[PDB]
C-alpha cells in the first residue's frame, strides 16, 4: 500500500474530499426544525404495490437528546391507508436537507460550476437519489443495520433477510467493501458527472469529465491500498455504481406512486423529480445554483 | 487461463456474423418498429442461450444458477450487441433481423428518448473508442456473471467467474491496446450506462406489454414475466 | 354479599363515583407537556437526585395507528434533566386529581361535609388515591403503570435482581399488586383513605370519623364473604398494612416534592394548593372552585 | 394458643405499672423545657420497649437482627400509642413515664402544637371514647412490632406469621371480650394508619431538634435516630 498518481489524479481526488467534507456533516449537527411522526377501489391495487414497497422498507427511528435520552419511535405494522405515510413528511425535510448539502458539494466542485446553469441542474437531477444512498452509506452499520445520523438513528426491523430489497441489499453489499472516504466521493463524482442524465447539453465534457474519476478511482485502488487482495474492488465498486442506477430507478418510481396518492413532497423535492427553460421551472433549484448569499 | 479470452471471442464469432457487406460499403461514413424490435428481440434469446452456453464453466454452474444469470441479464446483454453492431451503420440501430431503425421511426413510436440514449450513450461511444468484439464477449460476459442476482445456488462461484473474465479481459485489453491505458475501465464505465438503458427499455417491453397491442412471441414472453421458464430450463441441458 | 344493605349500597356508592371519575384508557388526558427533542445548594440537589434516582421510567407512548414511541430517560447526572419528566409528571398529575376532585364530590357522603373540610380531606388523600389509583393498572411481572396509550415502565439496576423495593414507593405497589383485590376492595382502601379523620383542617372530625369506621366493616366483612374462609383470612391485615404504609410514602413524597418544588418551581397552581405551596375557603382558590357548583 | 392473648397481656403489666392513685383520684373528669423531657421519656422508655418486646412471644426465637430491624423500626409508634393509651387517665395533656404532664400551651409554645393536638384527637381521644384495653393495646402493638415489611429481615415469613397469631389472638378476644361491639376489632386496626402518620410527624420533629441541637438527647433515642452503628439495642436483646 505505498500509493502515487499524476498530479491531476491528486488535486482532483483532494477536491472532492474537501467538498465533500465542506458540505457533509457526518452527525448532522445543523439538521433540526423538522417534521416528525404523531405521538373506491380496484384501482386500489395502486395502492397495494405503495404497501408492498414500504413492507421491506421499514424503520425505528430514534432521538438522542444532548442528555442522554432516547426518543426512540418504532413502525406500526400495516392494516389499512395513511398510517404508513408516518416518517415521509420527516423524510421529506431530512432530504431537503441532505440535497441541498448535495447541491452544495456540486456547487464548489470546479468543474461543475463551470458547466452552464442548465446543465447543472440536468446533473443533479438525475444524481440527486444516488448521491444521497452513496453517503448514506457512510454512516451505515452492518451488524445493526442502522444509519447513525447524529442525533438520528434510523434503524432496521427483522421479519422472518430484508436483502430481498436491493435498497437495503445496496448498503450492506457496499459496506462489506470497505470503501475508503476517498473512494466514496469518487463514486460520487462519477455518479455526478453521468452524460446519459435526462438534460446534458455539455456531453462530451461531462463524458470525459466521469472517465477522468473513474481512472483516477481504479488507479487509486490500484496503487493506493493495493493489498493483493484487492483486486476486482474496482469491479465490485463499478457493480455497486450500476446498481446504483437500478435503486435509483426503482426508487423514483416508489416516489412517483407515493406522491400520485399522498402529496407530500417539498418544493425542492418537486424539481429533482420532476412534480420552456430549466432555470424558470427549476427556481429554487437556479437560486441555490447561483447563490454565494 | 481459465476464462481464455480466446474461448468468449469464439462464443461471440459463433452467435454473431460478421458485418454484412452491405452495410460495410454503403452503411457508415415501418408504421411500428416496435414488433420488429420485440421480434428481434425474441430471435435473440435464443442466440443469446447459444452463447452463454459457450462462454467457459458457464455450462457447469447448477442448472438453476444458468437460469438465473441468463434472466437478469438477457436485457442488457441483447441491449450490449445491437448497440455494438450499430456502430456499423450512420445513424440510428440495426436489428439482428437485418431492420434499421431511425430516430423517426423512434420518436413517433414513443421510444425516442431512449433510443437516442442508447445512440449517443452506447453506439456513439463504442464506435469513438472502437470497442473491438473480444471486449464485447468480456463485458457481456461480465454482465452476465452478476452474483449480485437472487437465488444463485453459490454466488462466489459466480464472483469467481466474472473476476476471470475480469482479469482475462483487463489482461487482453493491455495487450491489444497499450496506448489507450485507462481503456479497460471505460469499457466497464459503460456499465451503468448499459444498465439505465436497460432498465429503461424493460420500462418500454412492459408499457407496450401492457397496451396488448404489440406482439410478444413465446422466449421474449417467457422473460418478461416472473418466475415460469420452461423454453430457458430445456435449451440449457442441451 | 352478606352485606348489610347500607354497607352494599355503599359500595354501589364508590364503584359509581369510581368509574364514573376514573377512565382506566385516561382517554382524555391530553395536550400534556413531554421531555422534548454553594454548599447548601449542593447538598439539596444531592438528597433531590436520590429522590429520583431509585424512580426512573421509560415513558413507552403509543398511537392511535400502532405506531409506539419511547422515552429512555437520561442517566444520572448533574443538571435539569429529571425536570423534563416533570412537567410530564406536573400535567398527569391535574389530570389524576381532577378526577379525584370529582370522585369525592360525587360521593354523597362527601357532598354533605362542607366545603372548607371538603378541601382539607382531599389534601390529605390525594397523594394517596391517586397511587391507589394507579395501582388498578400497574403490572408486576413487567413493571409497567398501563395507562392506556401510555405506558412507565421500570427502568433496570442490575435487572437480574431488582431491588427497587429499597425504593418504598414502589414496593409498595408490588406489594399490593400482590395480594389482588378486587375493584370493591381498591374502592374500599380509597374511602377509608380519602375519609380519614387525621388530616389537618377538618372541622367536623366526628363525621369523618364514624364514615371512616363504616367503610372498614364493610371491607372487614367483604373478604369474610366473597373471599374464601381459611385462604384469606389475614386480608385486610394486609390491606391496614398498606393504608398505614400509604401515610409514610403519602409522607416521602410531600417533603420530596417540596425539595425539588424549592429548586426548580415546576408546581401547577393545583398541585400548590393540594401540597400547600406558596380564609380556608378563601387561601384555596381553584380547589374551592372545583367544588358545588 | 401459640400466641396467647395472655402472654401479650402479660408483657404489657411486666413494663408498665397500674395507673398512678393520684391520677385517678383527681386526674380525669366529673417550662422545664417539654421537648427535652420528652426526648427523656422516650430515651427511658426505649429500654423498656426492649423488654416488653423479650417478653411478647416467639420475637426471642428469631434472627437477632431481625429483632434490631422489627424494634428499629417500629420504636416510634410503640412509644406513641402506650403514652397515649396512659394519656387517657388524665383529661387533657400527655402523660409521659416519667410522669409528667404536658399541656396545649407547653406544646404550642415549643412548636409541637399542631402534633400534641393531633395526638389528642386522634389517639387519646380514641382510645378514651372505644375505651382501649390494655390487652387490645398490647396486641396492636405486637401487630406494629411484627411489621415484615421492614427491610433487611432474614425472614419476614415468620414476622409475617407471628403478626398473624397476633391478629387471630387478638380478633378471638375482641370476639369474646366485646360482643355487644362488634365492629371494635378494626377500629383498633384502623388507628395504625394514623399511628404511622403521627409517628413519622413525630420524626419529623425528633430530627428538627435533633439538628437544632440544643435539646439534649440521651444514647438510646441517639441510637434510633442514627442510621445503622446499634451498640445498645443489639446487646439488650441478647441479655
Ligand atoms: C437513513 C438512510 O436511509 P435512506 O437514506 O437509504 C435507504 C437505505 C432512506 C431514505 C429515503 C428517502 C426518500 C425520500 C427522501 C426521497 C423521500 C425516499 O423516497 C425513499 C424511498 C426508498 C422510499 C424511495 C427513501 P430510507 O428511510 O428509505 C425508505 C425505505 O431507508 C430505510 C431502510
Ligand atoms: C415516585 C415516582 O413514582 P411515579 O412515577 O409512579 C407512581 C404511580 C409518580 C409519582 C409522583 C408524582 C408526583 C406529582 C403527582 C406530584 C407530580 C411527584 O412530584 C413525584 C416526585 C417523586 C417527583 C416527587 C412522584 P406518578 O404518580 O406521576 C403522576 C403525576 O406515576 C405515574 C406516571
Amino acid at each position: 500500500g505505498v500509493q502515487g498518481l499524476t498530479e491531476e489524479q491528486r488535486m482532483m481526488i483532494r477536491e472532492l474530499m474537501d467538498a465533500q467534507m465542506k458540505t457533509f456533516d457526518t452527525t448532522f449537527s445543523h439538521f433540526k426544525n423538522f417534521r416528525l411522526p404523531g405521538v373506491s377501489r380496484e384501482e386500489a391495487a395502486k395502492w397495494s404495490q405503495v404497501r408492498k414497497d414500504l413492507c421491506s422498507l421499514k424503520v425505528s427511528l430514534q432521538l438522542r437528546g444532548e442528555d442522554g435520552s432516547v426518543w426512540n419511535y418504532k413502525p406500526p405494522a400495516d392494516s389499512g391507508g395513511k398510517e404508513i405515510f408516518s416518517l415521509l413528511p420527516h423524510m421529506a425535510d431530512m432530504s431537503t436537507y441532505m440535497f441541498k448539502g448535495i447541491i452544495s458539494f456540486a456547487k464548489v466542485i470546479s468543474y461543475f460550476r463551470d458547466l452552464p446553469i442548465e446543465d447543472q441542474i440536468s446533473l443533479l437531477k438525475g444524481a440527486a437519489f444516488e448521491l444521497c444512498q452513496l453517503r448514506f452509506n457512510t454512516v451505515f452499520n452492518a451488524e445493526t443495520g442502522t444509519w447513525e445520523c447524529g442525533r438520528l438513528s434510523y434503524c432496521l426491523e427483522d421479519t422472518a433477510q430484508l436483502l430481498l430489497e436491493p435498497m437495503l441489499k445496496f448498503h450492506y453489499m457496499l459496506k462489506k467493501l470497505q470503501l475508503h472516504e476517498e473512494e466514496y466521493v469518487l463514486m460520487q463524482a462519477i455518479s455526478l458527472f453521468s452524460p446519459d442524465r435526462p438534460g446534458v447539453l455539455q456531453h462530451r465534457v461531462v463524458d470525459q469529465l466521469q472517465e477522468q474519476f473513474a481512472i483516477t478511482l481504479k488507479s487509486y485502488i490500484e496503487c493506493n491500498r493495493p493489498q493483493p487482495a484487492h483486486r476486482f474492488l474496482f469491479l465490485k465498486i463499478m457493480a455497486m455504481l450500476t446498481e446504483l442506477r437500478s435503486i435509483n430507478a426503482q426508487h423514483t418510481q416508489r416516489l412517483l406512486r407515493i406522491q400520485d396518492i399522498h402529496p407530500f413532497a417539498t418544493p425542492l423535492m418537486q424539481e429533482l423529480f420532476g412534480i420552456s427553460s430549466l432555470t424558470e421551472r427549476h427556481k429554487i433549484l437556479h437560486r441555490l445554483l447561483q447563490e454565494g448569499s | 487461463e481459465d476464462m481464455p479470452v480466446e474461448r468468449i471471442l469464439e462464443a461471440e464469432l459463433a452467435v454473431e456474423p460478421k458485418t454484412e457487406t452491405y452495410v460495410e460499403a454503403n452503411m457508415g461514413l415501418p408504421n411500428d418498429p416496435v414488433t420488429n424490435i420485440c421480434q428481434a428481440a425474441d430471435k435473440q434469446l435464443f442466440t443469446l442461450v447459444e452463447w452463454a452456453k459457450r462462454i467457459p464453466h458457464f455450462s457447469e454452474l447448477p442448472l438453476d444458477d444458468q437460469v438465473i444469470l441468463l434472466r437478469a441479464g438477457w436485457n442488457e446483454l441483447l441491449i450490449a450487441s445491437f448497440s455494438h453492431r450499430s456502430i456499423a451503420v450512420k445513424d440510428g440501430i440495426l436489428l439482428a433481423t437485418g431492420l434499421h431503425v431511425h430516430r423517426n421511426s423512434a420518436h413517433s413510436a414513443g421510444v425516442g428518448a431512449i433510443f437516442d440514449r442508447v445512440l449517443t450513450e452506447l453506439v456513439s461511444k463504442m464506435r469513438d473508442m472502437q470497442m473491438d468484439k473480444t471486449e464485447l464477449g468480456c463485458l457481456r460476459a461480465i454482465v452476465l456473471f452478476n452474483p449480485d442476482s437472487k437465488g444463485l445456488s453459490n454466488p462466489a462461484e459466480v464472483e469467481a467467474l466474472r473476476e476471470k473474465v475480469y482479469a482475462s479481459l483487463e489482461a487482453y485489453c493491455k495487450h491489444k491496446y497499450p496506448e489507450q491505458p485507462g481503456r479497460f475501465a471505460k469499457l466497464l464505465l459503460r456499465l451503468p450506462a448499459l444498465r439505465s438503458i436497460g432498465l429503461k427499455c424493460l420500462e418500454h417491453l412492459f408499457f407496450f406489454k401492457l397496451i396488448g397491442d404489440t406482439p410478444i412471441d413465446t422466449f421474449l414472453m417467457e422473460m418478461l414475466e416472473a418466475p415460469r421458464h420452461k423454453i430457458l430450463h430445456r435449451l440449457l441441458q442441451e
